[PDB]
């Protein structure tokens, strides 16, 4: 693949995505739809399962779904600091990696 | 077995014992309180703009920023391939936009490795906060 | 019978020993968990409440401008800042602004780290830990494609010792009282009273090199306990004036939500310090005598070491 700095036509120029509604013959022009497995109720389902266990004795630490591997998990902004996190596998375990950090 | 929790040593007995003794601290003093709120996580980040300017705002801070990303064919324009620089030095992501609702849009944000079982995801997590904060800045 | 509880607690021990030997540090680790690092350039009172926020006592720490782990906040980062600030009361408009790299900083200044592959035998990170004098150890490995080290976990003795528990039925042949077993430390321990000066207290911890102080009255009885973990709420209110207080007053700041602390005799067995390990986060048994008179402290790098090492 080549790589560059130029910001691609479809997004600073009205006449490439005109181009591209005006020549149909359809998913391709909106983004597609949220898969099931990156919904916030999954994810802090997964949070809570992982709490359950080590708080409650209450069943069983929980696997992650692999597609969410490495993906960005983030929070609210609070006292300016932003906390990020990402699902990533160590081995054959799963760490949730999960940095703090001060912003402004 | 002859192994105890000590009486004296929990507060609400050590508390009373030194009300009892006159110390003005007894009431004075109260216990720290830790409000452990419960976070409610999400994969990247909401906005309600729509795609064309969510997509721009974020090839615009990228290019602020220092990235560069592939061209994008018709088949697949709301997916960043880029590379930033921060030995296999250019780190990789995948900027994937997505429609949740009618007016409502996530932009997903994948580690995708270095160019020139077991890794860290701290670069990666320090440069979406730059690239996050960067999106605010602007907005 | 007392020949049949010898070989027995021989037994176990061996047994033990074997598991440590046969088990790594990667094998402790729970199959999903967390670990929380903290950017160097956060503001230390942020970092003491994401760590209470958290329910956790440690984090490693991230320095975003090199992409290197930069050692461990512990409880003993916030001992060494107590007793800075103490001794120089016009730095205190400054904990407002004092970030974790800065804490860092002013400790090299003042002149005030052990690791281990996860491959490795946990047996080896027990002794690791007995010769940092440390009760956790990062786990390191290599990033498999910038070969940056980096932090998998930080195990601790408890994890370690609670993993044993509950892998091991063995734990429960160690039945010979641990009086018999010179694994008690009973010399030159340091105490205080509820008049102490808590300020006294966390000196005492600095320069004994312990985790706890053991509260005791006139007569010698034990009352309660100050600990390195009890610093941290009293830095999390108001730094001024609890500095100042008595360690009774001090106390006052502790949450309902302590555990107590654990006591225990010399006609205690291992077998019963195991089952209250396993059952619950405890991190030293006080000895008290016939009538709760402290002569002594049984702490989890004592533990340890008996199994390890023997006596
Ligand atoms: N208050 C005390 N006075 C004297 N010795 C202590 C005291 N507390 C702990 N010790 C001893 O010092 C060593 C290390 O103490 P500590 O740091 O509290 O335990 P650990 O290293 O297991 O966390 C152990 O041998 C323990 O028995």
């Amino acid at each position: 693949m080549e790589y560059t700095t130029d910001i691609p036509a479809v997004f600073t120029d009205p006449s490439v995505m005109e181009r591209y509604y005006y020549t149909l013959d359809t998913s391709w022009l909106t983004p597609p739809q949220l898969p099931p497995q990156l919904e916030n109720v999954i994810l802090n389902k997964y949070y809570a399962t992982q709490d359950q266990f080590n708080e409650n004795n209450s069943g069983a630490l929980p696997i992650p779904n692999h597609v969410v591997l490495n993906h960005l998990v983030t929070s609210s902004i609070k006292h300016n600091t932003l906390c990020v996190a990402s699902i990533v596998r160590y081995k054959q375990k799963y760490v949730t990696q999960i940095l703090y950090t001060p912003i402004e | 077995s002859t192994v105890s929790i000590l009486p004296t040593s929990l507060p609400q007995i050590h508390r009373a014992n030194m009300l009892a003794q006159g110390s003005p601290a007894a009431s004075k003093i109260s216990p720290l309180v830790t409000k452990k709120s419960k976070t409610r996580w999400h994969f990247g980040i909401r906005s309600r703009s729509y795609p064309l300017d969510v997509m721009g705002e974020i090839y615009i801070a990228l290019k602020n920023l220092g990235a560069e990303w592939a061209k994008p064919s018709e088949e697949d324009l709301w997916t960043i391939k880029l590379r930033w620089k921060y030995i296999p030095d250019l780190m990789k992501m995948v900027i994937q936009l997505f429609q949740i609702e009618t007016n409502n849009y996530l932009v997903d944000f994948k580690f995708d490795g270095w160019e020139s079982s077991t890794f860290s995801a701290y670069p990666f997590l320090h440069l979406t906060t730059k690239l996050i904060m960067e999106l605010a800045v602007n907005s | 019978s007392q020949e049949k509880v010898s070989i027995e607690q021989q037994l176990a021990v061996e047994s033990i020993r074997k598991f440590l030997n046969s088990k790594t540090s990667y094998d402790v680790l729970p199959v999903s968990y967390r670990l929380i690092v903290l950017d160097t350039s956060l503001l230390v009172k942020k970092s003491l409440n994401v760590l209470l926020q958290n329910s956790i006592v440690s984090a490693p720490l991230w320095d975003s401008k090199t992409s290197r782990f930069a050692g461990l906040l512990t409880t003993t980062d916030f001992i060494n800042v107590i007793q800075y600030y103490f001794s120089n009361p016009d730095k205190f408009e400054l904990v407002d602004k004092l970030q974790l790299d800065g804490l860092k900083d002013i400790e090299r200044a003042l002149g005030v780290t052990a690791s281990i592959h996860p491959s490795r035998p946990l047996f080896e990170a027990c002794l690791k830990m007995l010769e940092s004098r440390s009760g956790r150890i990062p786990l390191i490995d290599q990033d498999e494609e910038t070969h940056r080290e980096i932090v998998v976990s930080v195990l601790t003795q408890y994890r370690i010792l609670k993993f044993v528990a509950l892998n091991c039925r063995e734990t429960h042949f160690l039945k010979i009282p641990i009086g018999d077993l010179n694994i008690i430390t009973q010399d030159n321990m340091k105490s205080c009273q509820m008049t102490t000066p808590v300020i006294d207290v966390i000196q005492m911890l600095t320069q004994g090199r312990v985790s706890s102080v053991p509260i005791i009255d006139e007569n010698g009885y034990l009352i309660n306990v100050y600990e390195a973990y009890d610093v941290l709420g009293l830095i999390k209110g108001g730094i001024y004036n609890d500095l100042s207080l008595s360690v009774g007053e001090a106390l006052m700041r502790r949450s309902d939500d302590f555990e107590g602390v654990y006591t225990c005799t010399k006609n205690d067995k291992l077998s019963t310090i195991m089952d209250n390990i396993r059952k619950a986060r405890v991190h030293r048994f006080f000895v008290v005598d016939d009538v709760g008179r402290l002569v002594g402290v049984l702490t989890l790098s004592d533990i340890l070491k008996y199994i390890l090492l023997g006596s």
